[PDB]
RNA sequence: GAGUGGCGAUGAUCUGUACCCCGCGGGGUGGGUGUCGAUGGAAGUCUGACCGGC
RNA sequence: GCCGACAGCGCUCUGGGGAAUUCAGGAGGGGAAAGCAGAUGUGCCCCGCGGCGAGACUGGCGCCGGACGAGCUGC
């Protein structure tokens, strides 16, 4: 159910750092829960899951809502790899990522969902 | 030059023969717009050669899913093997208007004279065949019966099906309406079994303090019937009933021989009798629901009804909906649908949660994972119970 | 602001098929429910009898571009009891339910969805409702669904991908009448993330004007959105029903 | 509606004939007063908007009518040299313009073939069939009618043409199947009677090709044996008959279709001492058959149908025919 | 009957299972059916116990006021009765009072609002307001109201051709009385020619 | 020398169902509730002599 | 909410309204196979031009081309 993957080379290298330099900028909303709110609020920019996930049946919920809210979301393979990608000290297993009126952030946001949206 | 075209519909194939073609240099003109646009100036152009049904809407479902992934069936080779002519690519041809590029490859494949003009490529046969689009209804009811946008809308809702396979693991119906009837039928055998609880206990008084328990009180007082032809073990039944030798039996028919209050007649105790049977099928009907209800939905989403119990399990589907809404729920919005009440609200409020989309997102969801939530419930209750 | 139960009367919009809901501190559109009793996605909505009938589903901006550019002052939105809406983009079933509000009963939208999941509860949707068609195909591809569609009315368009002009284009030349209406939500964040969206507005305009639309107006969407247009155009002629 | 200048033209294109009937003394002035009316008036009906093929079929009789009326008149006053052809043409006309207007009706598509079959219009017969199909592929009274009148007119290649055609298409019903084996085998009937053709394996083909179909049953294989039943005279109507009974033996063991062909099966190659010899063979079949564990009331049924199925023979013992009437009662 | 001709006229059973045929069925499965099924069985035993119910209030009301059964019928005149409570509680009331009985809220609206007061109550659903239309509703509902004044007293204060002696004299004329009202001749007109002569 | 037990994004914690009277225990009214009641209340049961035909 | 002077402004004038009908136009919707691009009776046989087409040979460089032809059919 994981056809939005994520590869390797770095693509997921990309996106785990966007994710920590968003958790350093405050822009980040982390768990499946937030995550979950963030899309159904509509601030969310961009957002990251993970396809480690033991039953992926528990994040699989967000990208109906992402597709209701027209954001684009895409897996990367470890959710331990995304937890410390954020800075957490445990497994965080489905990020999301908001944005601003004008910041940098925004700018890699804008050009990381346009990578995605070369993926799907 | 188009000799022929082919206008697939959702009722089926129709192949028109083309006559007065058109204008294929001034095609954007606007002229040759309005001729393209009413329909008796089209109609001069196209005629009706054949018309093939669907002999049943499965040849419609397959139809479909082999002319999306653009493959041609046997029968449209059958009816373009009777309409068109007999020809190889030797020294005469036939050009066929198709609307897809695969298509007409596959049936210049198979028919070796025929050549085909696709309509992504060329808006000629583009335009000629999006007109037959326009007026296909008027073009087609001389001989086809009824509307064309049902048999649409029932081979979309089929192929939608086909495509997805929608009803093989969505079974979200048979518990939303039925908690519905289910604790609306408790209300209704609340309402009329304390009806004639009142008016045969306005008959006789002290049936109220032998036995409670109202529908066992309505099939007793349909057994029972008048203040007067009395045995306690009468036929094969008080046992099954209740208590009978100490108990019960000598208090009816004891409670009967001092009896106190108001006689009553015949006509009377056949509405005692069909409220009876009314309130006891009812009862026996519940049991009916109560038992494929909970077997279903431990048969459907299990997990919410080990963690929380298939009445309330129930009333949260019913309560949301669906199992794709409720699972869409957050944590905290299904918390919507001193400190340690709220707490464990909040926690088990969490569990359902993770609980309804681990219900939903499986294919035929299984029973042990909901199991494990209830032992890191059992847990938590004992992480409170050290105290 | 809107609580359950404040009494609010209803006059109709400007548009066909549109409704306006007044209350004492606030206003809501509202279009008229279908298959009354029944919110969708879990809505709020209006129930009066005639002088248990009569039911209005409350719409959202913000969970609908369409109602977006409704409150957002658009002059026609092409849509009436009786069109043919050919909707782009269908997850869930959300806003083609309220577009299968607008056309009603006689009416027919013929929803599309690449998506199977949104797939899903698009056929849950457009089982209680019997004028929207479900179709779940690509929407580069209508040669797929062109044995389900007939020539429609009005194409809505709401995808978020970077050839949408595209999409729609061939969309329009199987599927969309001599004159036909289109309205296109576009998102220049979706199209050009590195470009200024007026720029990348103006420029998919020019992508369907050499597409061989007509584009009527552009308005943006924005107390409710940010970066997202909403364009009116009309297919082959400057005037829409021909 | 420019219904009276095209009406225009036809009835202008009428007009040379009604003048040689009135200078022939056929006609008299008054009657073509009221023939020319009447033609006029059927001529905007017909050409008008909304129209019927009971309304083309209206002025097809009467036009015809009027060529028939012309016909015996002009037999009457024993003229020559007049001749129907414009009528017959006219007639044409009303047919080709009436299967443009309403092509989705089989009244006159078959009216048409009609009028093209008793005016021996054969090749053009042919062509209005050819077309006819094409718009009703799923008609077997129109697959059956192409391939029987083809197979009258002595071309058994282009029946065979109509009838393959015909089963690749109509493959609802058993009833071209059931055609088929009815003029295959009758083809097969004049070959033996001007007596390949000794061995028949066309319509073995036609059984054993039709089990694989979407209407193989066992009443239509039923069906399939009163269609096989008559012309017993035949070479190997044993064989065909016999690999019947066997195949539905070997598929459907269990029917009392199978048990009932059991019954049936010693009486096709009869029509007499071998009459009442293999009747009483049927009643060792039908006592062995009625017995049998299957669908007794199916076979009851049928053989109530059967026995009053034989009724209207002649030259039969009484006893038996009253005994097959207490068994009847018995069942 | 479906998952057969007796329940309903034929050619709409036709349409059924051309519907049958042709609708959008989603195949649930047989134990779905079972509880959906006794659903069925479940309202139409409470169909059968509103027939008997309708005949044990229709049986009972002819045996407590027949002269009520001989003018009105026991469903609505049983609600008159459940409305005052008895049957010597609706015999203390006037005949303007059982005109109005139903109609408070309009009543007490129109008289403690200096407006009209409704003209009939609960018994508009009689057979004999509901046979006559326009003025004559307002009219025969005062009259019906007097008349069944006097039969409910004569029910409640003292083989059923004799009981019922008051009912049957009060149809008599209370329908008669009906013809006579609405059978009636329009305003009389001139008639004028082609010239307005 | 071997085999068990151990928080947290698969969601910790915090403002918030009220106030008050007492030695984690008890009590006076909450407000929202969801029931069946109830006799209790709003609450009292139209007008009254002509009209139609001719 | 009716009435409203003076001053000022606007529309209109065989004064201003309402209804009935007769006549003259204009705009829009919906319905309609809504289809007179070349309008020659039918059938057979012989010719002429051509199409399918089994089967058969050949030239040049793995192809392309020539030129034979049972039969069947169109016009």
């Amino acid at each position: 159910a994981a056809w939005p993957k994520a590869e390797d080379p770095a693509l997921v290298q990309e996106l785990l750092d966007c994710v920590q330099q968003a958790s350093h900028y405050r822009q980040l909303k982390k768990g499946a829960n937030e995550t979950t709110k963030s899309v159904n609020r509509g601030t969310s920019e961009l957002v990251i899951l993970a396809a480690d996930t033991q039953p992926l049946s528990i994040v699989l919920h967000i990208p109906l809502i992402c597709e209701e809210k027209n954001v684009p979301y895409v897996y990367v393979p470890s959710k331990v790899a995304l937890g410390r990608a954020c800075g957490v000290s445990r497994a965080v297993i489905a990020v999301s990522l908001t944005s601003n009126e004008a910041s940098d952030l925004n700018s890699k946001i804008r050009a990381l969902r346009d990578k995605v949206e070369r993926l799907a | 030059v188009v000799n022929f075209l082919l206008f697939e519909s959702a009722v089926g194939f129709s192949l028109f023969e083309v006559v007065h073609q058109a204008d294929t240099v001034g095609l954007e003109l606007p002229e040759v717009k309005d001729a393209m646009k009413t329909l008796d100036k089209f109609g001069k152009m196209v005629k009706l050669r054949s018309f093939n049904p669907w002999t049943s809407a499965a040849q419609g479902l397959e139809a479909i899913n082999l002319i999306s992934e653009g493959i041609m069936p046997e029968y449209l080779k059958s009816a373009l093997e009777m309409n068109l002519p007999q020809t190889s690519g030797k020294k005469s041809k036939v050009v066929l208007g198709v609307a897809d590029k695969k298509l007409a490859g596959e049936i210049t494949a198979a028919f070796p004279g025929v050549q085909c003009e696709a309509a992504d490529t060329s808006e000629v046969v583009a335009a000629l065949l999006r007109g037959i689009r326009t007026h296909a209804n008027k073009l087609h009811k001389s001989l086809q019966e009824g509307d064309i946008g049902r048999a649409q809308l029932g081979l979309g809702h089929a192929y939608s099906r086909a495509k997805v396979k929608f009803s093989v693991h969505k079974n979200d119906n048979h518990i939303i309406q039925g908690i519905a009837t289910l604790d609306a039928l408790d209300k209704s055998i609340n309402q009329g079994a304390m009806r004639v609880r009142e008016w045969y206990g306005w008959h006789f008084p002290e049936l109220i303090r032998i036995v409670s328990d109202n529908i066992t009180y309505a099939k007793v007082v349909l057994a029972i019937g008048n203040k007067s032809s009395l045995t306690d073990e009468s036929v094969d039944d008080l046992a099954n009933v209740l208590n009978q030798d100490q108990d019960k039996a000598l208090a009816i028919i004891q409670a009967a021989k001092v009896s106190m209050g108001q006689d009553i007649s015949e006509v009377d105790l056949q509405m005692v009798r069909d409220l009876a049977s009314n309130v006891t099928s009812m009862a026996d009907y519940r049991r009916i629901l109560a038992e494929s209800l909970d077997k279903k939905m431990s048969e459907v989403a299990p997990n919410l009804q080990v963690i929380l119990g298939t009445p309330v399990a129930a009333r949260l589907i019913a309560h949301a909906g669906s199992l794709t809404n409720l699972a869409k729920y957050p944590a905290s919005t299904l918390q919507i649908l001193p400190k340690v009440k709220g707490r464990i609200s909040r926690y088990l409020a969490n569990k359902c949660s993770i609980a309804s989309r681990i219900d939903n997102f499986s294919e035929k969801p299984t029973r042990h994972f909901g199991e494990v939530l209830r032992q890191q419930l059992e847990q938590r209750l004992e992480w409170y119970a050290k105290g | 602001g809107a609580k359950a139960g404040k009494k609010v009367i209803v006059e109709p919009h400007r548009h066909k098929g549109v409704f306006v809901a007044r209350g004492g501190k606030e206003d809501l559109l509202c279009t008229a429910n279908l298959v009354p009793g029944e919110s969708v996605y879990g809505e709020k909505r209006i129930s009066v009898e005639t002088p248990t009938k009569t039911e209005y589903r409350i719409w959202n901006p913000f969970r609908s571009k369409l109602a977006a550019g409704i409150l957002g002052g658009l002059e026609t939105i092409y849509m009436k009891p009786g069109s043919k809406v050919l909707y782009l983009g269908a997850a869930s079933g959300t806003s083609v339910s309220h577009v299968a509000d607008i056309v009603g009963p006689t009416g027919a939208v013929y929803a599309v969805e690449f998506s199977h999941r949104s797939g899903r509860d698009l056929i849950n949707m457009a089982t209680r409702r019997t004028n929207v068609i479900p179709i779940v195909e690509d929407a580069r591809k209508p040669m797929a669904y062109r044995m389900l569609v007939p020539m429609v009315d009005v194409i809505f368009a709401d995808v978020a991908q970077p050839d949408q002009a595209r999409i729609v284009g061939i969309n329009a030349r199987l599927f969309l009448k001599q004159g036909g209406g289109l309205l296109i939500s576009i998102k220049a964040s979706c199209i050009d993330s590195t470009a200024p969206p007026e720029q990348v507005f103006a420029s998919e305009v020019q992508k369907l004007r050499e597409d061989k639309f007509f584009p009527k107006e552009q308005l943006t969407l924005e107390p409710y959105e940010r970066d997202h247009a909403m364009v009116s155009c009309v297919y082959l002629q400057k005037e829409f029903e021909g | 509606a420019w219904v009276a200048d095209k009406a225009r033209f036809y009835l202008e294109r009428a007009a040379p004939e009604l003048r040689e009937w009135e200078e022939k003394e056929i006609f008299t002035k008054d009657e073509i007063r009221n023939l020319v009316a009447k033609r006029s008036d059927f001529e905007h009906l017909v050409l008008a908007p909304g129209t019927k093929p009971t309304d083309f079929l209206n002025y097809v009789n009467w036009e015809r009518s009027l060529d028939r009326l012309r016909a015996k008149r002009c037999a009457r006053l024993n003229i020559r040299s007049v001749t129907s052809h414009a009528s017959q043409a006219r007639t044409f006309g009303i047919f080709e313009r009436a299967v443009l207007k309403h092509p989705g009706s089989i009244e006159l598509w078959l009216a048409y073939l009609e009028f093209a079959a008793q005016v021996k219009a054969t090749k053009r017969w042919r062509r209005i069939m050819t077309r006819a199909l094409r718009l009703h592929p799923m008609n077997a009274s129109l697959w059956t009618l192409a391939g029987r009148r083809a197979a009258q007119n002595g071309d058994m290649q282009r029946a065979r043409a109509h009838f393959l055609r015909g089963c690749r298409f109509c493959t609802r019903e058993p009833t071209l199947w059931l055609e088929y084996a009815r003029c295959e085998m009758d083809w097969l009937a004049r070959m033996e009677a001007k007596k390949p053709a000794l061995s028949g394996a066309i319509p073995i083909a036609v059984f054993d090709v039709a089990r694989k179909q979407p209407f193989w049953g066992p009443a239509a294989a039923e069906k399939f044996f009163d269609v096989f039943a008559k012309f017993g005279h035949l070479s190997c109507h044993e064989r065909i008959i016999s690999h019947v009974v066997t195949t539905m033996q070997e598929l459907f063991p269990n029917h009392p279709c199978t048990w009932s062909v059991h019954i049936r099966q010693p009486l096709v190659g009869v029509d007499t001492p071998a009459f009442p010899k293999a009747l009483r063979e049927s009643l060792a079949r039908l006592k062995a058959a009625l017995q049998s564990t299957t669908d007794r009331k199916a076979l009851a049924t049928k053989m109530v149908a059967w026995m009053d199925g034989i009724l209207a023979i002649e030259k039969l013992d009484a006893a038996i025919r009253t005994v097959l009437e207490h068994t009847k009662r018995s069942l | 009957a479906l998952g057969l001709s007796e329940i309903l006229p034929p050619e709409i059973e036709a349409a059924v299972k051309a519907a049958a045929d042709i609708s959008m069925g989603t195949e649930i499965s047989t134990e779905d059916y079972e509880n959906i099924k006794l659903l069925a069985v479940q309202v139409v035993e409470r169909s059968e116990y509103r027939r008997q119910l309708a005949e044990y209030l229709q049986n009972r009301m002819k045996a407590i006021s027949p002269n009520m059964t001989e003018l009105i019928g026991a469903l609505v005149g049983a609600r008159l009765i459940a409305h005052s409570g008895s049957l010597v509680n609706l015999a203390k009331n006037p005949g303007s009072t059982i005109q109005i009985l139903g109609a408070e809220k309009a009543l007490f609206r129109a008289l403690k609002t200096k407006h009209a007061t409704p003209k009939y109550g609960i018994i508009y659903h009689a057979s004999l307001v509901g046979q006559a239309s326009g003025p004559n509703k307002g009219k025969i509902a005062r009259q019906l109201a007097a008349k069944i004044a006097l039969s409910v007293r004569t029910d409640a204060f003292e083989d059923d051709e004799t009981r019922a002696a008051v009912g049957i004299q009060a149809r008599a004329k209370l329908e008669n009385n009906l013809r006579l009202l609405e059978g009636k001749p329009l305003n009389k007109g001139v008639a004028l020619g082609p010239n307005g002569i």
